[PDB]
């Protein structure tokens, strides 16, 4: 049951969804966002991510979802939501119930019915994590990547204040 | 329309993240390293209409180490048929694989 | 005077003192009377489970010397 | 606006649109397309109305849509590729998804709902810049995937592109709206022959940038958005509406004009692949457009109009507006036919 | 696995004292109020000056997020491009300060 | 292939679907999109990170700044319209339907 | 061509402009220290800026001056400190000297 | 036996907390030239203990909220979120020793805003939902420079580490590298926590008045969970002490009277100024804090490539 | 201070990263016999299982190439208890 | 150029010291002579493996032995 922990962690990022794209109200929608991102986070967490795991939290959840839930404070003061919430549940849990009765299923693609844990490296990275030393290439080997993403900031604030300013 | 200007001008702007056979920070190798570098030295200026047809063995052999499809199917099929042999009686597990054996190096 | 205030930041530091002489017995307690081993890299988590399994008793922090080896 | 910050955020739409043309990898092209929206977006609330806040709104959302529908096709020509180069792809599932996409940002139907509404919302100047600049960066994607691209699909909304920009337009008096169902009919009819021959894909491509580029050009030295208004052009200058004329004529494939050259070859490179029905029903699809815009000029552009009187005070001023390349590019619009193998350089 | 135990006995915690605080005065049956604020009922104006202040915060966190891997950064062989890339990208961030300084969008909440 | 992968496209075309038919607020297709953006992000994590491909490591991260600023030019939108109709009901916008 | 459905559409104005189709008013009452005692504020604000500020008062309003012409002089003088009652010897000394 | 820490950690917190109350109030009142409690226990030793045991019986509001749910979820937040910021913490070991301890206590420290959000929603008052707009707004200004300062600083560190924090500052403390940043820092915490000169909890009626003494001694007491955790953090940052391996004491009292002392440096401060107009401190961290914040930045990043004294990576 | 303090510290990096260097062929060698034990163990223990399976090649390789890939981490700890696999599986991730 | 700097250090002395940090942050690796040494350290730390050759018979750079003579040293860096 531990084994299977990251599944676990998807069942909740997909049920997640359903409880927001259901949208009893962008209040609710912003709860659900950000609890789906947390779990989502600890998806990501649990393959060693450690440094993208923290950009969840610090930059979509700390960052971004708190202006969402500000703007929603300031500028916006069922039935469908409620079916649609278990229409998406039964569908999530009819799949869960298949992959794990087959342990093979296809909805779109082929897809294995086993934890993901087999499908890791044996090796080890000595006295670094590759995703950091990767992150940390940003710098050395990305430098267009640098360039297009700081004027594409810069452009970002100047087309906010313009079209923010009605004049 | 591909303007190729990174080759035109001689600069390198993002042929370095396009591949995993690039050269990476320290010395990294991702887990298909010699597959992807043996379907790109297969199908390297053949063309593509080429390459789909006589470099279809590397690329089945990158494609199974990228999805490990073929080896998931394998352990599913071995660890199945370990599962009925178990609930049959037939078989019984090793003390090296029920853990009692106290690991080599 | 001013020496009343000492009381309550004495009790407040007895407060702040006791979770790090907490973990520091607590981590000598369960590491063979020794400081817990970082693993931050695989390099030390690779050395860490192999003195697990070089010891023998399921435990990273038994250490095993010259005498050991014949 | 200040002149320098416009002047910034159309390099930036530029920007954008040569990030795209000049990439190698998916995440660049992604990039690029991200740069040209958030671009985009000021050029279309240049006047500050609330029909521009909707435009702006409705093309944000649908241009965003499809750059989350690209990152997913990309995301898995990853798993099934490993690697980010920008040729074919490698699973029908990135090719089905990068394809609805990119028809997305063209405003390809069934995703065509947005483009006559926008374009009515925004100015004659940004509504040029959508409708010409906006298709050149996900005609080179879609130029560069055509190893992948399933044939199926691309004819199906290649032909509901062509009959819906066809019977969009019949009902129009917007001349803005009229341009948009233009749009989408000469996106189907690049996208059709694109597995064919891509060079005949360029060729329509820049033969209608040039022809809307002219109307867009003519539509702003006239300021009329209806044609009502372009009806009460000839009192004021009358060569005007013999350039609507013939530029009109030229869009819907008359011969001898120059927008009867990119189809006819369409036609051309679609007989030798040995379809003859489809590029048959294509063009008599286009017959309606064509026949939409003979009204729209026969009825209400030659015979001429009640006027009103305060148009006499309008005659005794010149039009200082630049009309920025106009002469050249309705002589191009129109009289380019006997040039016809000048196509040669786009392959 | 410790850590997950952690912030479960932290979430554990937080519960319980909440659900004693809410219902340890439940007991008592102290009376049943009634009880039949600056603004009466009207509507929450918007304040156009907070949005601002929540997207230049919302665009200097992603400038930030460009600026967290440094540290490691600073360990690279190509230390001229690096120290380049870094200098552009903290000017980059003073540049959008700079025109979001001089086109007043700082003001009233400066 | 992986079972994970499978959860996060179907968590990605959930929100796909809640953001196409719904006529609801516009900050409710704005959460739909952003968290469109979250499946790709884990996504893509989930891929490279499998992969052990280095130089992609920096690549969620631009997923993330890029769509963020996204994210914020749609909430300008939006404003925009809440400073019009004094709600974000997306049938307010239909003024360029004629 | 207008059908039945479309029918009501008018054509959109010349400018392409429709017409747009208001300040904040804030009360605070008797419910604040840092109002030096009993003010109610009737504020109208803009964002920040203070359009108006209609101060009502009042509230502590007591007649002093109806009850003083029903009392003496001398019963008259402490309602004087009770005015300004941080200047009681101040009003005091006002009121000695008018008498 | 991991349980164990994990108490000795928490209910100690909540222990300081509670006789940090005592502190400010005897602080206080010696400073304003009275005294604070000292009828209640011996030298006021029992003022909290009364006071949480009085606020734990007093009838709670239960008002019409716009949610229920999120009036409970967030004193739920607040006190977990303000417990979690104290596991990464070097003193001189970690209960969670993580390779990325300070990134993960500036992303749960942005995680804190939502308590206040969501008090601000919870009350149906529109007072009370300005007033939390204008506390999340303050909190996420002073979170750019908190970033930036310890990114600045962590440029001088080598890693994200915590505990390497330690061997950072084994000869000199980065205060002395690094008092510019510390300067601003101390105020950006100083503006983090709602605390004054930057608290516009108390006058022109904050967030959290639409609570009563059920939650609010949790909201209060999460809040200034927060604060002793920040001081400690400024303490691991910026004053560094000496480890002994074999005596981790030395460390422990060490930084433990370091961080009395910055926390009642903060007692001092509230105690000395008045408080900002809410513009005016929008001007201290956009057009103060914030070109200097980015120009020692840029100073930091190039400074240990121009001295060759990059910090190792591990 | 700092400038010599993290001059000291490189040196003091470099010297543990040469301690690691001059130990990793020891452990590259135990490494290859771990893995080449866990393969043949294996490769026995599936010999007396996939006997019943008819068509079935005992240790068949999936790829077409002869050339020797890196064991997956399913290949190695495929037939051993979960908490083994645990272990080896989210050791490093979980510890502390 | 003393009578505007003289104003805005006495108006702004906050964007002074900004300004004036940010100048000397671009210019002064330019000047320092210890920048080739965090080049030269950063090459020095040795993250993998000094993978071997094979000896060919004729490389007479390439050491036997870690404690041969010949090879790149870091005496630079033990002195400093
Ligand atoms: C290669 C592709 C070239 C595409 C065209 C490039 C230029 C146009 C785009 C930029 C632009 O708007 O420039 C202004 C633009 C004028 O556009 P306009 O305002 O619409 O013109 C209306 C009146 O002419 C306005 O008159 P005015 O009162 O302001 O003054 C007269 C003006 C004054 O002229 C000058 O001042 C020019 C001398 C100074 C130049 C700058 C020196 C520094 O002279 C002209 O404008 C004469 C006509 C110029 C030619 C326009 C068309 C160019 C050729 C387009 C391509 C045709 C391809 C056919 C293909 C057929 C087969 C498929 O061009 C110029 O002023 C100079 C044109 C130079 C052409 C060079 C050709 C060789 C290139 C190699
Ligand atoms: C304003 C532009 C400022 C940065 C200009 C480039 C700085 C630099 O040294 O880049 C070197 C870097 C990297 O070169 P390099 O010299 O580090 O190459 C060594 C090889 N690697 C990276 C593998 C270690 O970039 C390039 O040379 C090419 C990409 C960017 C080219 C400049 C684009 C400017 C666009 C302006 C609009
Ligand atoms: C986290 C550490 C601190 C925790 C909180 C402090 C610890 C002590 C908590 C329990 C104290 C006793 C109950 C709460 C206070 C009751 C005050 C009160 O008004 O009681 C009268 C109330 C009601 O008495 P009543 O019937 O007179 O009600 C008066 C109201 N009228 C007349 C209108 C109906 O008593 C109770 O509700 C009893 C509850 C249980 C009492 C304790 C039982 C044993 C606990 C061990
Ligand atoms: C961490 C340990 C403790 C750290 C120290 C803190 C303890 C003491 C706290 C005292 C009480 C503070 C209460 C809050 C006060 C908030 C108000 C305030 O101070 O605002 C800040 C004020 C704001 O300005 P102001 O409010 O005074 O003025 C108004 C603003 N203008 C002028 C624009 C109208 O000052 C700053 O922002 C300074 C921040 C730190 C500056 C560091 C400078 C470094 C020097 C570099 C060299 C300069 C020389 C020239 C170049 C040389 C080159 C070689
Ligand atoms: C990490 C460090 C944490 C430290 C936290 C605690 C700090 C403060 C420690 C205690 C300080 C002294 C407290 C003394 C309280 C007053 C005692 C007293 O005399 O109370 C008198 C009262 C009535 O007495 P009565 O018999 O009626 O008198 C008539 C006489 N003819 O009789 C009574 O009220 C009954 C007796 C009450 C005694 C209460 C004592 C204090 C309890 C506090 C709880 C925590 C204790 C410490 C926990 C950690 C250590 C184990
Ligand atoms: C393989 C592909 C590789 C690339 C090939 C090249 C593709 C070319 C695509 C051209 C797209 C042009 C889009 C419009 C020009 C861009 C800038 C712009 O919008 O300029 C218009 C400008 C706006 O000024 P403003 O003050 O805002 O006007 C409002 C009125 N008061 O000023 C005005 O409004 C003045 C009015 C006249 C403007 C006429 C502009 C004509 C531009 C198009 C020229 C023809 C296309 C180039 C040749 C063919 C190329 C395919
Ligand atoms: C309304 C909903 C409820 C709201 C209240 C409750 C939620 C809010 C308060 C709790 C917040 C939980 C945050 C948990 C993750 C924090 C990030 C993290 O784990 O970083 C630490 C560390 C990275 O460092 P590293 O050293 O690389 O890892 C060890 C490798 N040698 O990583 C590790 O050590 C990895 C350890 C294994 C993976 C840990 C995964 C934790 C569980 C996932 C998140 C659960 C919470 C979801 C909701 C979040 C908020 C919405
Ligand atoms: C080249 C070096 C690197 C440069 C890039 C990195 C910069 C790091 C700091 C980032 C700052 C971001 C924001 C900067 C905005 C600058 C413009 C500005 O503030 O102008 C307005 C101001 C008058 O103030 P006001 O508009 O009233 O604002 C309210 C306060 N009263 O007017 C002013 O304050 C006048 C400002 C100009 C004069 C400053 C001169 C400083 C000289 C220091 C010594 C030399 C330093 C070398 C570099 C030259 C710098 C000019
Ligand atoms: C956590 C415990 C054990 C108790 C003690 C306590 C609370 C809850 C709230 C508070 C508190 O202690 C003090 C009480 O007195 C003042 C007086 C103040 O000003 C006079 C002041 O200003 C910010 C703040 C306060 C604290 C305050 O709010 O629960
Ligand atoms: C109203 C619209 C859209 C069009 C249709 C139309 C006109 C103007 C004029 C005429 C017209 O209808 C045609 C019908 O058939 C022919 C056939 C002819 O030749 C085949 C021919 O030669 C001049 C002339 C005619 C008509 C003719 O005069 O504008």
């Amino acid at each position: 049951m531990m084994t299977y922990i990251v599944f676990i962690l998807s069942i909740i990022f997909v049920m997640g969804f359903v409880g927001f794209s259901s949208k009893p109200s962008p209040i609710y929608g912003g709860l659900g966002l950000i609890v789906s991102g947390g779990v989502g986070c600890g998806i990501v967490l649990n393959f060693g991510g450690s440094f993208l795991g923290l950009m969840v939290f610090l930059i979509y959840l700390g960052g971004m979802m708190v202006v969402f839930g500000y703007t929603t404070a300031m500028a916006t003061e069922n039935k469908v939501v409620l079916g649609t919430f278990i229409t998406g549940l039964l569908m999530e849990f009819l799949m869960v119930y298949y992959v794990l009765k087959d342990k093979e299923v296809e909805i779109v693609f082929k897809f294995n019915g086993m934890g993901d844990w087999v499908i890791y490296d044996t090796g080890d990275s000595g006295f670094f994590s590759e995703e950091a030393m990767g992150i940390a290439a940003l710098y050395s080997y990305g430098t267009w990547l640098v360039i297009v993403t700081g004027w594409s900031l810069l452009i970002g604030v100047v087309v906010i204040m313009e079209i923010t300013r009605g004049n | 329309p591909f303007f190729d200007v990174q080759k035109k001008l001689g600069v390198d702007l993002d042929h370095w993240m396009t591949i995993q056979s690039a050269e990476q920070p320290h010395r990294i190798p991702a887990r298909c390293h010699a597959f992807e570098k043996e379907w790109i030295e297969c199908a390297h200026g053949i063309g593509s209409i080429r390459a789909e047809k006589e470099c279809k063995i590397e690329f089945e052999d990158f494609r199974e180490c990228l999805l490990r499809q073929k080896t998931m199917k394998r352990l599913n099929a071995i660890k199945r048929q370990r599962d009925k042999l178990i609930k049959e009686g037939k078989y019984t597990p090793p003390p090296h694989h029920s853990g009692q054996e106290d690991l080599r190096p | 005077m001013w020496f009343e205030v000492l009381p309550g930041i004495a009790v407040m530091g007895v407060c702040l003192f006791i979770p790090g002489m907490a973990t520091a017995r607590i981590h000598r307690f369960s590491n063979g009377g020794r400081e817990k081993r970082v693993a931050h890299y695989s390099y030390q988590w690779y050395l860490m489970e192999r003195d697990r399994r070089v010891s023998g008793v399921n435990r990273y922090y038994v250490s095993k010397g010259l005498e050991n080896i014949d | 606006m200040n002149p320098i910050i416009l002047i910034i955020i159309l390099m930036t739409v530029m920007l954008g649109t040569i990030i795209v043309m000049i990439s190698t990898h998916w995440l660049l092209i992604w990039i690029g397309f991200e740069m040209n929206m958030l671009a985009i977006i000021p050029i279309m609330m240049k006047k500050h109305n609330p029909r521009a806040t909707e435009a702006s709104t409705k093309y944000f959302l649908t241009q965003s849509t499809a750059s989350m529908l690209l990152m997913m096709a990309i995301i898995i020509n990853l798993m099934f590729s490993g690697q980010w180069t920008v040729m074919k792809l490698f699973n029908p599932m990135a090719s089905m998804l990068m394809t609805m996409a990119l028809a997305m940002k063209l405003g390809m139907a069934p995703f065509h709902f947005w483009v006559p509404e926008v374009t009515q919302g925004i100015p004659l100047s940004s509504g040029l810049i959508l409708l010409t600049w906006q298709k050149l960066a996900p005609m080179s994607v879609l130029y560069q995937i055509l190893p992948s691209i399933n044939l199926d699909l691309i004819l199906t909304l290649s032909i509901l592109s062509i009959t819906i920009g066809g019977w969009g337009g019949l009902n129009q008096t917007q001349l803005r709206k009229i341009m948009a169902y233009s749009s989408i009919a000469h996106m189907g009819w690049m996208t059709a022959v694109l597995l064919y021959n891509p060079t005949m894909t360029l060729l329509n491509l820049i033969i209608y940038i040039i022809m809307t580029s002219t109307m867009f050009t003519l539509f702003m030295a006239n300021s009329t958005t209806t044609t009502l208004s372009l009806s009460h052009t000839w009192n004021k200058a009358p060569i005007m509406t013999i350039l609507v004329l013939i530029t009109l004529l030229s869009m819907g494939g008359l011969p001898p004009l120059s927008g009867f050259m990119p189809k006819w070859m369409i036609i051309q490179e679609m007989t030798k692949n040995d379809s003859i029905i489809l590029p048959t029903l294509m063009a008599i699809t286009a017959l309606l457009n064509l026949y939409f815009y003979m009204r729209l000029t026969y009825s209400t552009a030659l015979t001429m109009f009640p006027s009103t009187n305060n148009m006499k005070m309008k005659w005794q001023f010149p039009t200082t507006k630049r009309m920025t390349l106009l002469p050249t590019m309705t002589v191009l619009s129109t009289m380019l036919l006997p040039l016809t193998p000048i196509l040669s350089i786009l392959e | 696995m410790n850590l997950m135990i952690t912030l479960l006995t932290n979430f554990t915690l937080a519960t319980l004292l909440v659900t004693i605080a809410f219902w340890l005065p439940q007991l008592n049956v102290y009376s049943e109020k009634t009880s039949p604020d600056p603004m009466g009922s009207a509507r929450l104006p918007f304040s156009m000056k907070f949005f601002l202040v929540a997207i230049t915060f919302l665009l200097f966190d992603l400038e930030i997020a460009l600026l967290l891997p440094l540290p490691w950064a600073s360990q690279t062989t190509n230390l001229n491009t690096m120290l380049t890339m870094a200098l552009l990208l903290i000017f980059l961030l003073a540049v959008s300060l700079a025109y979001e300084w001089t086109q007043k969008g700082l003001e009233w909440t400066e | 292939m992986s079972l994970v992968y499978m959860n996060i496209m179907m968590a990605f075309t959930v929100s796909l679907t809640g953001l196409l038919m719904y006529r609801s607020h516009l900050m409710s297709s704005l959460l739909c999109l952003e968290g469109m953006m979250l499946s790709l992000f884990i996504l893509a994590t989930l891929m490279i990170l499998n992969s052990h491909f280095t130089l992609a490591s920096m690549m969620p991260i631009i997923l993330l700044v890029f769509a963020a600023c996204e994210a914020a030019l749609g909430l300008s939108l939006l404003v925009m319209v809440s400073n019009t109709y004094g709600t974000d009901y997306v049938q307010n916008l239909n003024l360029l339907q004629c | 061509y207008p059908t039945k459905e479309t029918a009501h559409w008018k054509p959109p104005p010349w400018n392409d402009v429709d017409p747009p189709k208001s300040n904040l008013t804030l009360n605070f009452g008797p419910q604040h220290p840092a109002a030096h005692g009993v003010l109610r504020l009737v504020m109208e604000l803009s964002g920040e800026m203070v359009r108006k500020c209609d101060p009502h008062i009042g509230l502590l309003h007591r007649g002093t001056e109806k009850l003083i012409e029903y009392k003496t002089y001398l019963q008259a003088l402490p309602y004087f400190d009770r005015l300004d009652y941080v200047s009681m010897m101040c009003n005091e000394q006002a009121y000695s000297l008018a008498v | 036996m991991f349980m164990i820490n994990v108490l000795t950690l928490i209910i100690p917190i909540l222990l300081a907390v509670a006789f940090l109350t005592l502190v400010e109030r005897k602080v206080l009142g010696y400073m304003q030239f009275r005294k604070g409690p000292n009828v209640v226990g011996p030298y006021g030793l029992l003022q909290p203990i009364a006071d949480a045991i009085k606020l734990f019986i007093k009838e709670p509001l239960r008002p019409a909220t716009s949610s229920i749910s999120m009036f409970i979820l967030a004193p739920i937040l607040a006190l977990t979120l303000a417990l979690t910021m104290w596991i990464p913490l070097p003193m001189p070991y970690p209960l969670i020793n993580m390779n990325l301890g300070v990134l993960f206590m500036l992303a749960m420290s942005s995680l804190a805003v939502y308590s206040i959000l969501w008090s601000g929603w919870a009350s149906n008052s529109k007072y009370a939902l300005i007033g939390a707009l204008r506390a999340v707004a303050q909190t996420i200004s002073y979170e750019v420079t908190l970033a930036i300062i310890l990114l600045s600083v962590l440029l001088m560190n080598g890693s994200f580490t915590l505990s390497t924090l330690i061997i950072t500052q084994e000869q000199v403390w980065l205060i002395f590298p690094a008092w510019p940043l510390a300067m601003m820092w101390f105020i950006s915490t100083l503006a983090e926590t709602n605390r004054a000169p930057f608290d516009l909890t108390e006058g022109e009626s904050g967030f959290n008045v639409e609570y009563a003494a059920g939650p609010f001694a949790l909201f209060f007491m999460a809040e200034y969970a927060n604060i002793i955790m920040m001081n400690i953090f400024t303490t691991t940052l910026f004053l560094g002490a000496f480890h002994n391996p074999y005596m981790p004491e030395l460390y422990t009292i060490n930084f433990t009277i370091k961080s009395l002392l910055l926390s009642i440096t903060f007692l001092w401060i509230r105690a000395s100024y008045p408080r900002f107009r809410y513009d005016q401190l929008m001007h201290l961290l956009w057009k103060n804090f914030l070109p200097l914040t980015l120009a020692l930045c840029m100073w930091h990043v190039s400074l240990p490539i121009l001295l060759s004294s990059i910090p190792p990576q591990t | 201070s700092m400038m010599r303090w993290n001059r000291e510290r490189r040196r003091l990096q470099i010297e543990d990263f040469e301690a690691r260097i001059a130990l990793m062929p020891l452990l590259q060698a135990e490494k290859d016999r771990r893995v080449l034990q866990m393969l043949r163990e294996n490769l026995e223990e599936e010999a007396t299982i996939m006997k019943d399976v008819p068509g079935w090649k005992v240790g068949e390789s999936v790829f077409h190439t002869t050339r020797w890939v890196t064991p997956m981490m399913g290949e190695l700890y495929g037939l051993r208890t979960g908490e083994e696999i645990l272990s080896s599986t989210y050791g490093f991730i979980w510890y502390t | 150029v003393a009578a505007f700097l003289k104003n805005v250090w006495a108006k702004e002395p906050v964007l002074v010291a900004s300004f004036a940090i940010a100048g000397l942050a671009v210019i002064l690796p330019t000047l320092s002579p210890y920048t080739k040494y965090s080049l030269m350290i950063n090459r020095a730390t040795p993250y993998n493996y000094p993978v071997p050759l094979r000896d060919d018979g004729n490389m007479p750079d390439v050491p036997s032995h870690p404690q041969d003579p010949q090879g790149p040293s870091l005496e630079w860096l033990k002195r400093l």
